[PDB]
């Protein structure tokens, strides 16, 4: 137990899947779809609104215009009324 | 022409017509699926319907 023997060094057996990984994480790519053609969407944008069944709350760093996940939706007659009197339909 | 119930997402008004006949029954005249509250008909004949 004195002696560690087998030091078994690691040199490129790291490096053997690229150089700027050992200093950066890289990133994930999402996959590809075919019915959506070419549109290559990212991870930290939606341009549409989503169904927050189950699913989890989005959040917002800066910026960037983005979509929702609709919560309600309804329709009824519109009433007629203003923040006052003057209520001519004429 | 009428109002908007009570409704979830998105709604169309389906409307039909029928005619009363001579012996009792009926005879149905068109039919429209459409989103706009007011709606018209032209040239009509014959009595209740």
């Amino acid at each position: 137990g004195g002696m560690t023997g087998v030091l078994f060094s690691l040199g490129a057996s790291m490096v053997l899947g690229g150089v700027a990984q050992m200093l950066a994480p890289k990133a994930r790519t999402p996959r590809i779809q075919t019915t959506d053609n070419g549109k290559q969407n990212t991870y930290f944008s939606s341009l549409d609104n989503m169904v927050a069944q189950g699913n989890v709350l989005p959040v917002l760093y800066g910026e960037m215009r983005v979509g929702s996940r609709v919560v309600s939706q309804e329709i009824s007659t519109a009433d007629e009324g203003d923040g006052g009197q003057v209520v001519v339909i004429g | 022409r009428w109002d908007t119930p009570k409704v979830v997402k998105g709604v169309s008004f389906l409307l039909r017509l029928t005619v009363t006949a001579d012996d009792g029954s009926e005879r149905l005249v068109s039919t429209a699926r459409t989103t706009e509250t007011t709606y018209r008909f032209t040239q009509l004949a014959l009595g209740n319907y």
